[PDB]
């Protein structure tokens, strides 16, 4: 991704289902004037890789008319996976697969005039420059919705902006949206994890408290004489004579207590 | 009875259709195409083993 | 006897049986009271059909059950006389308020079970309009006449020849059939336009025409005559 | 992943599609025969069928000696086998996976 | 049918069709039928 | 638009079989036939190939 | 090595490729058109006898969503009432769907 001329160059890899095989390209134009992206014919064959799942390279095999870029003139085949050196997320075209007679695009010596449309747009952070503000904005087809020379403040006063960004006092401010954050391992330990029931998945993490009708006597003989040891079903309570309750998320490994 | 039978059978166009069960046997030997889970040579049953 | 205590067959349509002592006994245990939230006579807002298809001399006469002590949900299995077809059966009001069971002849008064309405046939008043004076008086025959020309409902007609009773069905007796659904016999018309005891004697006419004709009868003719551009395969003959 | 693996979502199947009738020479007198109230479906079996171990070979309409399976519909006509019915023949199968 | 080795074993010993035969025999199956062999072919005593 | 391991640019002259088209020779009942056969069992052989790759233990592969 | 018995004949089978035969096809049995859906059975049947084959399945999948229609015009102001004590749900659409 960088800028020259008033657009943007993205270089990007175009693989096979399997990532078997690779081609990369160095700067692609980003233009969302092509609602599909284009791709010369020849290399069809070369990251048509037939693994398992896809006996014959490709899912989608077809002829289109394609005469968007310049009756079957060209062919659409899916799915390809595109790598772009931005973004972490892959997308997957089904481009048009065009020979030399339909479009030749050789256009400068070694150049190959390769450029990304709206289909790959749509799936990467690239989309977000799509908006009022962005750097593809002024490059939209025309419409009834998009307003071509308006400044952005102006836009988005009409979509209801008002001031900056929390600058009146009665909306908090972004960063305090989250002030701390828990982390076992730097503050109080882990928590001490118990279940009822069949296994640490299908149970409770709770036990039963003092109401149960087996604890009662036990949890009595246990307030009564509380120096002596007591035998009972009262120990499996949440209640116990210690300070410390068993009741879920005890941090059992902080220093204090 | 044989002839006007013919005779309104090739007229119908439903007809004309392979019928799987009147056109041929699909296998005819008594012993099967390829081994089916059945017991090995060390009594284990079908699902624990793979030919 | 023996096979007394055998079990009756449970088609499709009926749910829990209750035959035996402990499909019965927790039920016995259950006692009723018709107070006002109960009643039936209370609820005509929206049950009133339900109301007005009780049967109320026969009721307390044979099952000693008032009509004011007829719950919305009662379980007791009392006589009902249908308001449209005018056929009398007997249920309890329990399965006719939760789900709708009511008369067993109006479960087919549509032409499909599967798609109730979805019928784009003309009713009968229309189609056939000579066929509302052959059904059996009840007064219930504008009801009748109001169903689909290819209504599957089993319905009772007067005999042209003997001048009795009998009983077939709407689209059996018109032949027409809907789109997708089974074929009749080719013939029905003409079979079903008499008792099943009247019947023979008129459609055993043209058979005797056709031997008085050659001397000589085969089943066949019909589909003879149907035979005074196919697409076919290529043949694995040669 | 939809996008990635198309395939993992089934958009194809076996059509149904109807058998050619056999002859019958008695004529009228029998045509009423084999129509009648219910379907009847008919499942092969023998040596070489209906063995779980096999069984998408045997669903598999490009193997010639797949199982076949026919359906007499009420008017009397015949059918091949829906999926679904195909399916009723084998013993029943649990399908879960857990992993996502 | 899964706990027993098949048929069709006997079949493969003795010939095709081979206990079509038997099964019209004069005495059968009281108490005793036509010994039928199966078992499992890379057991057998006489080939292996 | 610079491009690595494409080797010649738009490749050679290689029209697609269904692009090109060329008219369907109509074959006789054993062409079609045989063309069905071996070329399914091109694809069942390819199968193989590709679970036997997979299968391989690491010492063949080393 | 050489005592006791001469090399079965059948032995070449292995080393020669020459006598792999198989004299027949694989449905020259009477079964070629067992795969619907092969290019043999669409060159055997042609297209118009293909139509008669899966006129079935066409009007199976029409009659799904003739249902769907006729219970979505049925129901669609959710609220009303359509019968003597019935009245609309959506739930109905919903759970045909
Ligand atoms: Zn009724
Ligand atoms: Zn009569």
């Amino acid at each position: 991704f960088r800028m020259s001329g008033g657009d943007m160059f993205v270089e990007y890899k175009v693989l096979s289902r399997d990532h078997r095989r690779s081609i990369r390209v160095e700067d692609a134009i980003v233009d969302p004037t092509f609602k599909r992206t284009v791709l010369p014919l020849g290399w069809l064959e070369l990251l048509r890789s037939p693994s398992l799942r896809l006996p014959t390279g490709y899912f989608v095999e077809e002829t289109v008319h394609v005469s968007l870029p310049n009756e079957a003139n060209a062919i659409i085949a899916g799915p390809v996976v595109l790598y772009i050196t931005g973004q972490s997320v892959p997308v997957v075209l089904n481009p048009y697969f065009v020979p030399e007679g339909t479009w030749d695009m050789r256009t400068r010596d070694g150049e190959l005039d390769l450029r990304l449309g709206m289909d790959a747009i749509e799936q990467c952070t690239l989309f977000s420059e799509l908006r009022p503000g962005g750097l593809l904005y002024g490059k939209l087809p025309e419409n009834p919705n998009v307003r071509r020379n308006e400044s952005l403040r102006a836009t988005l006063g009409r979509y209801g902006m008002k001031c900056d960004l929390a600058e009146s006092p009665l909306v908090p401010r972004p960063w305090t949206r989250m002030r701390y954050m828990f982390i076992d391992e730097l503050q109080r330990g882990p928590k001490l994890t118990e279940f009822v029931g069949h296994n640490p998945r299908n149970g409770t993490p709770w036990r039963f408290s003092q109401n149960t009708k087996y604890f009662r006597i036990g949890i009595w003989r246990d307030t009564i004489r509380r120096n002596d040891m007591n035998e009972g079903l009262h120990a499996h309570s949440s209640w116990q004579k210690s300070p410390q309750q068993s009741v879920p998320e005890v941090r059992f490994l902080a220093p204090y207590p | 009875f044989r002839d006007v039978e013919e005779r309104r059978h090739s007229r119908d166009v439903v007809n004309e259709l392979p019928n799987p069960w009147y056109d041929y046997v699909a296998h005819a030997l008594p012993f099967p195409d390829r081994d089916a889970g059945y017991p090995d040579e060390y009594g284990d049953l079908g699902q624990w083993r793979a030919p | 006897s023996r096979w007394s205590s055998v079990w009756p067959n449970m088609r499709y349509g009926s749910m829990f049986l209750s035959y035996s002592v402990g499909r019965k006994l927790p039920m016995k245990g259950v006692n009723w009271v018709t107070r006002d939230s109960n009643r039936l006579l209370n609820f005509s807002n929206r049950y009133s059909a339900v109301i007005s298809d009780i049967d109320v001399k026969r009721t307390e006469e044979e099952l000693n059950v008032a009509l004011s002590d007829i719950r919305w949900n009662d379980h007791r299995r009392i006589y009902w006389k249908c308001s449209f077809c005018g056929s009398s059966y007997r249920k309890n009001v329990s399965v006719r308020t939760k789900y709708h069971a009511g008369c067993n002849f109006c479960k087919k008064k549509y032409p499909s079970e599967v798609r109730g309405e979805q019928h784009g046939s003309p009713p009968v008043s229309q189609a056939a309009p000579e066929l509302t004076e052959q059904l059996v008086d009840n007064g219930k025959r504008d009801n009748l006449a109001t169903l689909a020309v290819t209504s599957k409902f089993y319905a009772e007609w007067t005999c042209r020849g003997c001048g009795g009773s009998y009983r077939s069905t709407i689209r059996s007796r018109t032949g027409q059939v809907e789109a997708g659904q089974c074929t009749l016999h080719p013939d029905i018309v003409a079979w079903s336009a008499y008792c099943p005891s009247c019947s023979w004697r008129p459609n055993m006419v043209p058979i005797a025409e056709e031997v008085s004709r050659s001397g000589q009868f085969l089943g066949l003719e019909r589909s003879m005559e149907e035979l005074g551009p196919i697409p076919r395969r290529k043949r694995l003959a040669c | 992943y939809r996008r990635m693996f198309p395939e993992m979502i089934g958009r194809t199947g076996e059509p149904v599609q109807q058998y050619g009738q056999m002859p019958i020479w008695a004529g009228p007198h029998r045509q009423h025969a084999n129509k009648s109230e219910h379907n009847w479906m008919f499942a092969e079996i023998g040596v070489n069928v209906g063995h779980e171990a096999l069984k998408k070979l045997e669903l598999d309409p490009t193997n010639e000696k797949r199982r076949r399976f026919v359906i007499r519909q009420p008017d009397g006509t015949l059918r091949s086998a829906k999926m679904s019915e195909m399916r009723a023949w084998y013993w029943k199968e649990e399908w879960a996976d857990f992993r996502f | 049918d899964e706990m027993r080795q098949p048929y069709y074993i006997h079949e493969k010993r003795y010939g095709i069709f081979s206990n079509e035969r038997n099964i019209a025999k004069a005495r059968r199956g009281l108490p005793f039928i036509t010994p039928l062999y199966t078992k499992h072919m890379n057991l057998w005593d006489t080939d292996t | 638009a610079k491009v690595y391991g494409a080797v010649p640019p738009l490749g050679a002259a290689q029209g697609h079989r269904l692009l090109h088209g060329k008219r369907e020779r109509e074959g006789s009942l054993f062409a079609v036939a045989n063309d069905v056969k071996r070329d399914e069992r091109l694809l069942r052989q390819q199968l193989n190939a590709l679970l036997e790759e997979e299968r391989m233990p690491m010492q063949a592969r080393l | 090595l050489y005592k006791g018995i001469p090399r079965p004949a059948i032995t070449n089978l292995h080393y020669e490729p020459a006598w792999r035969y198989t004299l027949y096809q694989a449905g020259a049995h009477g079964a070629q058109l067992s795969n619907p859906r092969s290019p043999f059975t669409a060159k055997v049947l042609g297209d118009e006898l293909m139509q008669v084959r899966d006129i079935k399945s066409v009007e199976h999948c029409k009659a799904w969503f003739d249902r769907l229609q006729y219970l979505i015009n049925l129901h669609y102001e959710a609220v009303g009432d359509i019968g003597e004590f019935k009245s609309r749900h959506t739930r109905h659409v919903h759970e045909f769907f």
